RNA sequence: AGGAGUGGAGCCUGCGGCUUAAUUUGACUCAACACGGGAAACCUCACCCGGCCCGGACACGGACAGGAUUGACAGAUUGAUAGCUCUUUCUCGAUUCCGUGGGUGGUGGUGCAUGGCCGUUCUUAGUUGGUGGAGCGAUUUGUCUGGUUAAUUCCGAUAACGAACGAGACUCUGGCAUGCUAACUAGUUACGCGACCGGUCGGCGUAACUUCUUAGAGGGACAAGUGGCGUUCAGCCACCCGAGAUUGAGCAAUAACAGGUCUGUGAUGCCCUUAGAUGUCCGGGGCUGCACGCGCGCUACACUGACUGGCUCAGCGUGUCCUACGCCGGCAGGCGCGGGUAACCCGUUGAACCCCAUUCGUGAUGGGGAUCGGGGAUUGCAAUUAUUCCCCAUGAACGAGGAAUUCCCAGUAAGUGCGGGUCAUAAGCUUGCGUUGAUUAAGUCCCUGCCCUUUGUACAC
């Protein structure tokens, strides 16, 4: 894989924290990460590599993969995206 | 579980052992 | 143009089937009972039923926030049009899903089949049901498969009252050496709705009121008022 | 103003007729000239599946159904009051669709 | 008692068997064999012949920025523009590779390791506690000699009383409502208008209203009335009034099969396999091959018929791919125009047997169309192992079918078409629907098989 495909995957794992898929290998475009031309294979196998680290939660359904944040995934992302902890994601917006 | 052991094994080779364990469970000790 | 009413009404079904399947698979530990999808063109809210509803939310409303974004980015409809509502169940003892996952907790918790099934049976019959049945099948002891029924109370097997007076649940437990599958049925009681049991009675249950003793007359009393 | 028509489709009949009765009673409350609930020919979708998963037994079949009752009430009233009446009796299991002018 | 048959012929499909590089495989009495939604041109797809890819996460050590990897034009080899490999010796900045560990994905194996589902005993009428009786007890009574019922359905006796599951009830459907609710996406009747002879209009717009048409609520039938037969009891028979005095299904107990299904599942245990991969893509074959047996069916063997005109009637359904209309063609088909996400458009769904006439007249006929040669047109990346469809030819057996054997008691057999599933192309299959519409029976245990009670056992797998 190239490195620029992976870097837009962690950004929607911080503010919301979840990432779904399709389990379609030959699917040429992942439709949620449009305008980047990343295949479904290159987000699905990347999250398979991330599940052996222990940073995404595995839950399957009829067809779609599902991947949640881990509680240790916030600290691993806040340095990899080089973010300050002063900004708050959707965890503590309401009430 | 001595009750379930007794009800399963009362006919088998281990019938006297599960009988003794059931009686141990029932009559105190 | 939109889709036809034939294809619309079925597509409302495959939505609630995949949603309920994914919800069972994820929330099979916190006692998931069922969804209620109230559709509205403004916000299609999804009401989650659960046993311990405060533990579904996470830390001050944290865990269900993940599921909101999951169901948002999954089914194509945009954000701000769905509201999750983790609601406490009415009675856990009168839900077949809530009991057939509790028996999985005790079987995978290393307990005897007799005491587990009879404890869940005791809890269901003390919860107010007219009767229930728990069947645990598989390699219970050895490597020839047995079954084990635990009948208690009344049960219906035939005719249209089996559609709303019972509720069945089939759960597979995964042990070390195979799969046991449990089947739990509960025959729900009466109470024209107290939100428990059907309103309709059993269709062969005739109930006859007692007559009140009218005061017998002796003389023709012509009482003006 | 002409052709103000409300589409009421449901999967069951009892809640659909209750919603129809509430809308007709509310249109009686507004004192409009109201074509009542007409009754379209109900559609019934047939799916006939073999009952077995493998294909061994005595060729028994299943017969599933979905009965979609469809009603239409009609009004002759301006557009500002037809939105007030449809927003009150929100109820699950039914589906509402309105058309105007 | 009968009716239609099947078994006989051709053809179509499914099994054995012979072959085959491969002709993937499950299933063998009811309870396999038009079943695996199994009508597979590629995919499907397992099988056979080859050829790529890693889609080997992660951890360890090495190679390691003097590079591990990748695309590679041209030539060679190939089936390829497959860089797959040799030369051509350049990108590609570690995205990797080698080993050690260990995962993975498998329509690979066990369905006798399992779950779930389904089939069967059996849709037969069975089944079981509680408390009370009787027994030292195993056990028994209830759950019965009998009458009755579709039914352990009931009466009736009665040491039992009450119950419960199954049966019944229930749910859906069919039949009745000139009573009710309503209806410009359904109409009737009437009024004008228009047309042609007071008449015909599926022709135009208003108007009363729901009979027709839709679909809700509710009635309605309960062996209720009468007469027989009944321990005159449960109930049976006949009739009257009535739309109806059996509508047809769905659901279905306990206890069981070493029933089928890992090939429907990210249901699953172990086992096998994992980079000349049992993973997976690509391409080509095969699944269909054919001396012979066995099962579902279709066409028929004619005159109660065939050929050609004419006339006249449905219902359940589908539709973004269904189709209205004008033109060019023998036709399958080409063209453009619209409508329909649907009681609004196809559609008044102008169906076929049936009917009314013409011709052919008992013969291997023009019956019956198989088998074959040529074209033509569609769907597709692709039609040769004819995918289908149209038009010309050729004309096979077949003269009512032995032993045997299947299904059926009323809008039922049987004839006849239409729709759905499969579907790019597609029905001889199946699942539904309407149309025409009968013969005979209203009984029994003789056969097939199931159940109960008195025998007796050397039986207790």
């Amino acid at each position: 894989m190239p490195k620029k495909n992976r870097i837009a995957i962690y950004e929607l794992l911080f503010k919301e924290g979840v990432m779904v898929a399709k389990k379609d290998v030959h699917m040429p475009k992942h439709p949620e990460l449009a305008d980047k031309n990343v295949p479904n294979l290159h987000v699905m196998k990347a999250m398979q590599s991330l599940k052996s680290r222990g940073y995404v939660k595995e839950q399957f359904a009829w067809r779609h993969f599902y991947w949640y944040l881990t509680n240790e995934g916030i600290q691993y992302l806040r340095d990899y995206l080089h973010l300050p902890p002063e900004i708050v994601p959707a965890t503590l917006r309401r009430s | 579980d001595p009750y379930e052991d007794f009800q399963e094994n009362w006919n088998t080779k281990h019938s006297s052992g599960v009988t003794r364990e059931l009686m141990r469970e029932l009559n105190g000790g | 143009v939109q889709i036809s009413k034939k294809r619309k009404f079925v597509a409302d079904g495959i939505f609630k089937a995949e949603l309920n399947e994914f919800l069972t698979r994820e929330l099979a530990e916190d006692g998931y009972s069922g969804v209620e999808v109230r559709v509205t063109p403004t916000r299609t809210e999804i009401i989650i039923l659960a046993t311990r509803t405060q533990n579904v939310l996470g830390e001050k409303g944290r865990r269900i926030r993940e599921l909101t974004a999951v169901v948002q980015k999954r089914f194509g409809f945009p954000e701000g049009s769905v509201e999750l509502y983790a609601e406490k169940v009415a009675t856990r003892g009168l839900c077949a899903i809530a009991q057939a996952e509790s028996l999985r907790y005790k079987l995978l918790g290393g307990l005897a089949v007799r005491r587990a099934c009879y404890g869940v049976l005791r809890f269901i019959m003390e919860s107010g049901a007219k009767g229930c049945e728990v069947v645990v099948s598989g390699k219970l002891r050895g490597q020839r498969a047995k079954s084990m029924k635990f009948v208690d109370g009344l049960m219906i097997h035939s005719g249209d009252p089996v559609n709303y007076y019972v509720d069945t649940a089939v759960r597979h437990v995964l042990l070390r050496q195979g799969v046991l599958g449990i089947k739990v049925k509960i025959m729900l009681p009466w109470d024209p709705t107290g939100k428990i049991g059907p309103k309709k009675p059993l269709p062969d249950h005739v109930s006859i009121v007692e007559p009140k003793d009218e005061i017998l007359p002796t003389t023709p009393i012509s009482e003006q008022k | 103003i002409h052709r103000i028509r409300i589409t009421l489709t449901s999967r069951n009949v009892k809640s659909l007729e209750k919603v129809c009765a509430d809308l007709i009673r509310g249109a009686k409350e507004k004192n409009l000239k109201v074509k009542g609930p007409v009754r379209m020919p109900t559609k019934t979708l047939r799916i006939t599946t073999r009952k077995t998963p493998c294909g061994e037994g005595s060729k028994t079949w299943d017969r599933f159904q979905m009965r979609i009752h469809k009603r239409l009430i009609d009004l002759h009233s301006p557009s500002e009051i037809v939105k007030q009446i449809t927003s009150i009796s929100i109820e699950p299991g039914v589906e509402v669709e309105v058309t105007i002018a």
